[PDB]
């Protein structure tokens, strides 16, 4: 009824998360232009 | 405060405006706002009159250029400075008003008229976009070409949700300074695929590739808002009211008289009005004779509708609304509405001069800015081509002294006289009192003292040769 | 050796599509004209028409 009831706080307490892997190991970005993606390597071993 | 909270017992209790930045307040419906504004200015007589007044008063028939180099700052002798000034003025007078129309790429404009185009575009869309190009054609001495592009040509590609840096087609730095634009091709016909292109604001060498001119109300306002925004609905409803009122007057006047007989329609018309005489549905055409008085029996009555006064307050109400729209647009009500009735000389002068002050301010803050930008862009090409030799004792080069060398303003149509005699009396009295200068009065009259003196000398020597009469400037 | 953006690929695809659309429209009118001044009688009909 007579319930004017002004609010004063809208606390979230929603989540706790931060990647930090985006800066730890994968600093560089490379969006594709094509679809096929090729990556390779070179092994070093000799008698 | 008391009115700040809710109002005098509720009132505006349910009205809580959404406090937000200018970009948040304009970007979400910027396209439709511009569309409504251009539609109103395109199909409304009053708005067309307003924009015409803008483009005719801000600049007018002529846009004279006057350059004063910063010789004091640059450590340059005044005689060399003014020699360079007259050289560049001659170059400008042979370039800008060239009948080639080759200053602009489309070859369909001249300098003054494209200045008018720009100021009108800013007035009715809130912003101005110009670009500079270096033509590959070697036929012309000057390879610079210009083109104004509508804001609708600049938009966020794919119309996606706006990003922090790319802001509906403009790239802003960390500090928010604009550096690049997204401009798409012409959209007529729009059924062909539409392609965008990124354009830097300026060349990395310092040349101004693109020019954005607008009045930012608040910081961070990347796109200007047209002045119509505050009055669009209140003029649209006005014109709808005018149309409906005209239609109502037509329908009220088109009936006039009625007949209440019992017989069939054709017989009643024959016996009370005339008509008939058919040679061989379409009701019946009544002969337009003169002073016809019919005879009636019981059950018959001819009733001529008294209709109604057709302007029961409509004229004064639309007058008040026109006052409102004139206040909104910043122009004088008399100019907007062709209403000079019962106006005193003093009051008409007051309104005219306050409107003139507004127009001069807008001129200085829009046309002068864009003219300076394009003038500096052309001047860079001029000095590179070395058509005019910059003085050899420059303490700073043109690259850093762009503002120093490009120190120049413009004179549009002057303060046109309301009486003429009063103004010329003021001019002559101020001159004989030493309170003003030939430059000031010739600028007020739309002239320039240098070539006016040259013309005076030429006429004087012509009269001397002719042996007719020495004019009022001798020895 | 010289690829292109799939956006440009779509652009040229649409251009070719419009071209063949125009050709298909034009041949209809040409068939109309040849039937018309070949025999005078000329009827148009087809599925769902």
């Amino acid at each position: 009824m007579y319930t004017t009831a002004q609010l004063l706080a809208a606390n979230e307490q929603k989540f706790k998360f931060d990647p930090l892997f985006l800066r730890l190991f994968f600093r560089e970005s490379y969006p594709f232009t094509t679809e096929k993606v090729y990556l390779s390597q070179i092994p070093g071993l000799v008698n | 405060y008391h009115g700040g909270g809710s109002g005098f017992g509720g009132q505006l209790r349910s009205w809580n405006p959404p406090s937000e930045s200018v970009d948040a307040a304009l970007l979400p419906n910027f396209t439709r706002g511009n569309a409504r504004a251009d539609d109103l200015v395109r199909n409304n007589g009053y708005a067309a009159n307003a924009i015409q007044l803008h483009q005719d008063h801000i600049v007018g028939s002529f846009f004279r250029l006057s350059h004063r180099p910063s010789w004091r700052y640059l450590g340059i002798g005044e005689e060399e400075a003014r020699a360079f000034s007259r050289e560049v003025e001659a170059a400008w007078k042979e370039f800008a008003e060239d009948d080639c129309c080759c200053i602009d790429v489309e070859r369909k404009r001249t300098f003054t008229m494209m200045i008018r185009e720009g100021v009108a575009m800013h007035a009715f869309n809130g912003e101005l976009f110009v670009q500079a190009t270096w033509d590959t054609s070697s036929s012309r001495l000057f390879r610079t070409q210009f083109r104004m592009v509508s804001p609708k040509r600049i938009s966020n590609p794919n119309n996606t949700g706006d990003s922090r840096n790319c802001r509906a087609g403009v790239q802003i730095n960390d500090s928010g300074a604009a550096l690049g634009y997204y401009v798409s091709e012409d959209g007529y016909p729009g059924w062909m695929p539409q392609k965008w292109t990124w354009i830097p604001r300026e060349l990395p060498g310092g040349r101004a590739s693109f020019i954005h001119v607008f009045e930012p109300v608040e910081d961070g306002q990347t796109r200007g808002a047209n002045v119509f925004y505050s009055v669009m609905e209140q003029m649209k409803m006005l014109d709808t009211l005018q149309n409906t009122q005209l239609q109502s007057a037509i329908v009220k006047a088109m009936y006039a008289a009625t007949i209440e007989s019992e017989l069939d329609t054709q017989s009643a018309m024959d016996f009370i009005l005339g008509a008939n005489s058919q040679e061989q549905y379409a009701a019946a055409p009544v002969r337009l004779g003169g002073a016809k008085v019919p005879h009636l029996m019981p059950g018959d009555s001819l009733n001529l509708q008294t209709a109604q006064d057709t302007d029961n307050g409509y004229s004064v109400f639309e007058q008040s609304l026109l006052r409102y729209i004139a206040a909104g647009l910043g122009v004088s009500y008399e100019q907007l509405s062709r209403n000079y009735a019962q106006m005193s000389y003093s009051t008409a002068r007051a309104s005219a001069n306050e409107s003139w002050a507004y127009f001069m301010g807008r001129r200085k803050f829009v046309a002068s800015r864009q003219a300076s930008q394009m003038f500096l862009c052309w001047l860079e090409e001029a000095i590179v081509r070395r058509v005019v030799t910059l003085p050899s004792k420059a303490r700073f080069s043109f690259q850093e002294a762009r503002s120093a060398w490009g120190n120049c303003d413009w004179i549009g149509s002057g303060r046109m006289a309301i009486d003429g005699l009063k103004e010329v009396q003021e001019a002559v009295m101020l001159i004989e009192a030493g309170l003003s200068t030939y430059e000031k009065e010739c600028a007020k009259r739309g002239d320039d003292y240098q070539e006016i003196f040259a013309q005076q000398v030429r006429e004087t020597m012509e009269r001397r040769a002719a042996g007719l009469k020495p004019p009022a400037w001798a020895a | 050796q010289n690829l292109a953006d799939p956006a440009y690929r779509r652009r040229r695809i649409i251009m070719q599509n419009m071209r063949d659309e125009e050709l298909a429209i034009a041949q209809v009118e040409e068939m109309q004209a040849v039937s018309a001044v070949l025999k005078g009688k000329y009827t148009m009909t087809g599925e769902a028409f």
